């Protein structure tokens, strides 16, 4: 009824909308890297260059 | 972490020439640099700091050049009074460093 914007629908076949199975869960895959990047030695350096 | 070498080991040139010393770094140290001279039986004295600026009371014959990795110390004219050992100091990062100063370079002037 909402698609036709009418309270009465004549006999027939109407295409209303679409369907799509929603995702079940979420996964994320990254390489087995554990070393943390040397942000400390670059940022926390006592003296910087010119 | 920071290691340097100083070359040449020794130089010899008559009174009218120009003597030059190379101080090279494993990784770049920017301008941060200092050149030191010690007479025998005498503590070292600062000659060039920041690799470019002349020290106090030092004659205008010693020139420091280069930036980053390669640095050169050039003397326009010798007078047989600069015959001593010269060192270059990293003065950049000394967290875990065996020696802030580099190798020894003795200057020999034959007059």
């Amino acid at each position: 009824k909402c698609t036709l914007k009418s309270f009465t629908v004549e006999k027939g076949i109407y295409q209303t909308s679409n369907f799509r199975v929603q995702p079940t869960e979420s996964i994320v895959r990254f390489p087995n890297i554990t070393n943390l990047c040397p942000f400390d030695e670059v940022f926390n350096a006592t003296r910087f260059a010119s | 972490d920071i290691v340097m070498t100083q070359t040449p080991a020794s130089v010899s040139e008559p009174v009218g020439g120009t003597v030059t010393i190379k101080c090279q770094a494993s990784e770049s140290i920017s301008n941060w640099l200092a050149w030191y001279q010690q007479k025998p039986g005498q503590p070292p004295k600062l000659l060039i700091y920041a690799a470019f600026t002349l020290a106090s009371g030092v004659p205008s014959r010693f020139k420091g050049s280069g930036s980053g990795t390669q640095f050169t110390l050039t003397i326009n004219g010798v007078e047989c009074a600069d015959a001593a050992t010269y060192y270059c100091q990293q003065t950049y990062s000394s967290r875990d460093v065996d020696n802030v100063f580099g190798g020894g370079t003795e200057v020999v002037v034959k007059g």
